[PDB]
Parts: structure tokens; sequence; C-alpha cells
């Protein structure tokens, strides 16, 4: 998901704003 | 434009200042 990817490795904010609403 | 590894309040404080309009919720995929 969002969390396995970004705290697994850095990922980019930009696939953040995919987790917005 | 970062490289900081996200992980618990680091990737949810992301998402804050990432939305902030459209807001967000913490997933948690199996």
């Amino acid at each position: 998901g969002i969390v396995e990817q970004c705290c697994t490795s850095i990922c980019s904010l930009y696939q953040l704003e995919n987790y917005c609403n | 434009f970062v490289n900081q590894h996200l992980c618990g309040s680091d990737l949810v404080e992301a998402l804050y200042l990432v939305c902030g309009e459209r807001g967000f919720f913490y997933t948690k995929p199996t």
C-alpha cells in the first residue's frame, strides 16, 4: 500500500497525494 | 523533493501536509 512502500524505502510525496480523499 | 524515510509519524505528518484540504486517512492493507 502506502506505509509498506514509503516505510520500506524512500518514496515521493507525489504518490502520497494518491492517499488523500 | 526530499530524501527522508517515511514510516509512522513521518509518513503520516506527510499526508497531513500533503492533502490538508481533501484530507486523508492512514490505510492498513493486508
